[PDB]
């Protein structure tokens, strides 16, 4: 209730501020959805920790460890080995070294299907593409062969840094197509 | 028809609350239009606010029964059971139990068709720092204002009681306000949407400076609760009523506060660019209608908000959109 | 214990205070200096705690679309239209549906699959994660995002989770794969 007041006060003072609010309860959300200038299409949002918690653990009922898989993608964490770690710890921690990142696909991806774009990202760029922004416009996850990539598509990636996903922006189907030392990929002449 | 024993109010023999209680289907099935909606916020144990003081004016006997505004109260049922003993004598009254925030209830109540929605709270007026105290009323106001309806929204007429005056800044948008403004200058108060108990404080001082002025305000705002009625209620028997003798029933010719439009009818000639004094002299002379102020759109050049002008000058201009506060006998 | 068991029951437990995770398990080999995300019960998917949600505030701000993605997966598809329909306070209105809306039943789903048998088991027999990845996407549209592997390969049923393995990362027929799928 106190945090709703705030958002009321902030929006009353100026409607066009992007407001992000933490909610401890789900049932409270419906109140702030009724605020006259609350607009998620404008980027306003509510982080309902109760809704999120129960969603994360409910996915674990569908796929046992998924809450851990998914929680690690959404916090900044550096990979930092030390030699006393077992195999499974060094593996697990490499997994924790991931975050999810967002970047625009280069023009070289244009008119591929999402399947070929994912194959190309994984095989050549060493990037795990999993979703794309489709033109209103909307997110789509693992979309089927019918969906073509289009110019300036935003892609959603799992990677160790923002520095990694850049490769998807710079890739060139002439200038980089055989650059096996992937860290060498940069602004193309072609 | 039947009245309180002093003639002053319309009246009904006693009712169990279950005669006036309705569910959403019953409320939606009822043809509620031009009615009054009371959004009541209460906990079952919270203090009795005396809603009689709300209903009783809206049942003055100088209204005819066919023009009595139907009334529906949306609120906590257990609270309403302990209020009910005071309300049960009043006709055209109903209850929908539940939260006022649950839009459904508001749609089942035809909130979009009411003549006035009242937002009122029985919650503890000191329970937190003042920024939290009115959150129930503020959220309810914004909620109703944000709705939409089939063949709307901010066109719903509202009045909201506030426990802390400075919360009025949250009550409205397109506001152009400054927090340095005192309540009486704020747009929501000047439009008649806000009200707060602080504006009653000078009733102490005015009480002392001219007792008769305090009787006048009571005779208008109560609709005619004379000290005979206060005594009859103080006997604790409940509000005794029935049929009346013509000798007491004559008091149904009281004067009433009314509001009238210059958009059409015999006064519209003055609304077409005349002056308030021309209207005043004409209306008193032909109808005994005495004019005390205007209600005018703020956005004459846009919103339905209208501001109130007490006692304009004689040469004050008029618009056909103006509405007039008047005192009348019919 | 049970008739024709015990620690083989799959559990997930929400914790209010993170450091209590040390009590949740035995054969643990832990140290209380470890932060939650490195602890064996969290790495196995048995623990969960609200503290791991805290960077949802910051990620919310840095890329709004990422916060929509996590919601579209973890909720199973609670779109803002549903949030509005619930905010009308009528309860969750439903019934039969038109084919035009019912088409959305082809959403992508999070699923888990085993390399022990079926057409992928050939990669579980000492192949690499990239071979599996390229094959499964190409033949089924199944997109692989990580592995779930026994901690005791040499013993307990605990398994740890490996987000996004390297292309040349080895596989066992005991591995299970986290995947995104349309059937």
């Amino acid at each position: 209730a106190a945090n709703i007041m705030r958002v009321i006060s902030i929006k009353n003072y100026h409607s066009d501020i992007k407001v992000i609010v933490q909610l401890l309860q789900y049932h409270n959300k419906a109140y702030l959805l009724n605020i006259p200038s609350w607009d998620w299409k404008r980027g306003d949002d509510a982080v309902c920790v109760a809704e999120l918690k129960l969603g994360f653990i409910a996915q674990s009922c569908l796929a046992p460890g998924f809450s851990t898989l998914m929680a690690n993608l959404f916090t900044m964490r550096s990979y930092k080995p030390t030699p006393e770690m077992s195999q499974w710890q060094t593996d697990y921690m490499r997994g924790t070294g991931m975050e999810m990142y967002t970047e625009y696909l280069s023009s070289a991806f244009n008119a591929l299907t999402f399947p070929e774009a994912a194959e190309l990202c994984f095989s050549k760029l060493k990037l795990l593409l999993l979703a794309i922004e489709v033109r209103e416009s909307t997110l789509a996850i693992n979309p089927g062969p019918k969906v073509k990539i289009e110019n300036a598509t935003q892609g959603f990636f799992i990677a160790e840094s923002a520095e990694e996903v850049k490769r998807a922006f710079y890739y060139c189907k002439n200038c980089h197509a055989n650059v096996s030392d992937v860290r060498q990929i940069k602004k193309c002449k072609c | 028809r039947k009245f309180d024993s002093t003639g002053m109010f319309h009246w009904c023999p006693d009712r169990p609350l279950n005669d006036c209680l309705q569910d959403r289907s019953q409320a939606s099935a009822s043809g509620l239009r031009n009615h009054v909606v009371v959004c009541l916020f209460a906990d079952a144990a919270s203090p009795l606010i005396g809603l009689r003081n709300l209903v009783m004016p809206l049942r003055a006997s100088n209204f005819h029964y066919h023009e009595l505004k139907p009334t529906i109260i949306v609120g906590n049922l257990d609270y309403l059971h302990r209020e009910w003993k005071t309300l049960q004598n009043f006709p055209k009254l109903s209850i929908l139990p539940g939260s006022p925030l649950n839009r459904a209830n508001l749609r089942a109540v035809n909130i979009n068709l009411c003549d006035m929605c009242v937002i009122v709270s029985a919650k503890d007026r000191n329970m937190e720092d003042p920024n939290l105290v009115d959150k129930e009323a503020i959220l309810c106001s914004l909620n109703i204002k944000a709705m939409t309806f089939d063949d709307a929204g901010a066109n719903v007429p509202l009045i909201t009681e506030l426990a802390n005056d400075s919360n009025v800044q949250f009550l409205d948008q397109d506001d152009d306000d400054d927090p340095d403004t005192e309540l009486y200058m704020t747009q929501p108060f000047a439009c008649g949407t806000a009200f707060a108990v602080s504006v009653l404080d000078s009733l102490m001082s005015t009480s002392y400076f001219n007792d008769n002025a305090l009787t006048l305000i009571r005779t208008l705002i109560t609709g005619g609760a004379t000290p005979e009625l206060e005594q009859i209620l103080a006997e604790g028997a409940g509000m005794r009523g029935g049929y009346c003798s013509p000798a007491v029933l004559a008091n149904r010719d009281r004067c009433r506060v009314a509001q009238i439009s210059l958009f059409d009818g015999p006064l519209a000639q003055f609304g077409q660019g005349g002056h308030y004094g021309e209207l005043f002299v004409y209306a008193l002379r032909h109808f005994g209608i005495l004019c005390i102020g205007l209600y005018r759109f703020r956005d004459t050049n846009p919103s339905s908000k209208r501001y109130v002008i007490t006692n304009p000058p004689e040469d004050f201009p008029l618009l056909p959109t103006d509405q007039v506060y008047v005192l009348t006998y019919k």
